[PDB]
């Protein structure tokens, strides 16, 4: 069977490239970050603009939700992360210590920690309550494109333009595993699978790969899209059929069958690089967002 | 802008 994602809403309002969209864990909201220095909150089901959250002095590259859906963290070119109370819109904490653009960020499931990756080639682990940087990992030798906690928070996966994917022990900060492949093309994105056993890694040779990271074996590859220049988010879609979902530099959203690797759908409508996609936690809904020549978020809905 | 929205 194949999905039939259809366009439901186009969300306009950002005045520069959108950089990242994330659904709240409770399914109610979509958060978007933008080069226009703003976070915007939208209704996940009717597409209705809810609010604007502001305070970064430069554009934002990533945003992430706490498990209880009450907080956001954003990563900015202004070298800071900010922790935000969604209901009030207030900045609760400004996390300082990176020496270049902060690129990627995430909460752990407990949501007592934040992990960040930066152009300064480090991964930092931050205390949410106090805002203090707990650890600075000399993780990579080029900008860090993605950081993600596994399901119990005990592991972090990081990716970098240096061509490496690394698995880190959260508590000890030591590197547990380094994944290298072929001629080590830049790794533009990585994240754990929902069950925590796999990682999905994007490389700028137009390729996504599913890895058993402990065994160091590439189980799947997903190709056919265009990804040579940008750090594009990819996703496991698990609310219906088991798909892989990714944006693309040919302005399309691609959806693959996870097991067969075949493309099962291509979503048309954006007019610039689809830098970010996200999958709704309970419904067969995709959010997609695109760069400067587009500036919109689209919501798509499928029967499976 | 933002680093993610720039090529590299």
């Amino acid at each position: 069977v194949k999905p039939n994602y259809a366009l439901k809403f186009t969300l306009a309002g950002h005045t520069k490239a959108v950089s990242s969209v994330k659904f709240s864990p409770n399914g109610e909201w979509l958060a978007s970050s933008s080069a226009d220095k703003l976070i915007k909150i939208w209704g996940a089901y009717d597409g209705k603009f809810e609010k604007t959250i502001s305070g970064h002095k430069l554009g934002i590259s990533d945003v992430a939700w706490s498990s209880d859906s009450n907080l956001l963290v954003s990563a900015s070119d202004d070298k800071t992360l900010k922790i935000w109370d969604v209901s009030s819109g207030k900045c609760l904490k400004t996390l300082k210590g990176h020496s270049n653009y902060v690129f990627c960020c995430n909460f752990n499931p407990q949501s007592n920690l934040i992990v960040s990756g930066s152009f300064d080639e480090s991964v930092r682990i931050w205390d949410v309550k106090t805002g203090k940087c707990l650890k600075t990992l000399p993780a990579h030798s080029d900008p860090v494109s993605a950081v993600h906690f596994n399901r119990d928070g005990s592991l972090i996966v990081s990716s970098s333009y240096d061509g490496l994917c690394r698995i880190w022990d959260t508590a000890s900060g030591q590197c547990l595993k380094t994944l290298i492949d072929d001629d080590n093309p830049p790794v533009s994105f990585v994240k754990f699978s929902p069950n925590g056993k796999y990682i999905l890694a994007a490389t700028l040779d137009n390729t996504l790969k599913l890895w058993d990271y402990s065994k160091g074996k590439c189980l799947k590859t997903y190709t056919g899209h265009k990804n040579e220049k940008y750090c594009i988010f990819a996703n496991f879609s698990v609310t219906g059929g088991k798909w892989i979902v990714s944006g693309s530099e040919d302005n399309l959203v691609y959806i693959w069958n996870l097991q067969t690797k075949e493309i099962v759908q291509k979503l048309q409508g954006h007019t610039d690089v689809v830098i970010s996609t996200a999958c709704h936690p309970t419904e067969n809904i995709i959010a997609s967002a695109a760069l400067e020549n587009d500036k919109t978020i689209k919501l798509w809905k499928s029967d499976c | 802008g933002s680093a993610r929205a720039r090529p590299g």
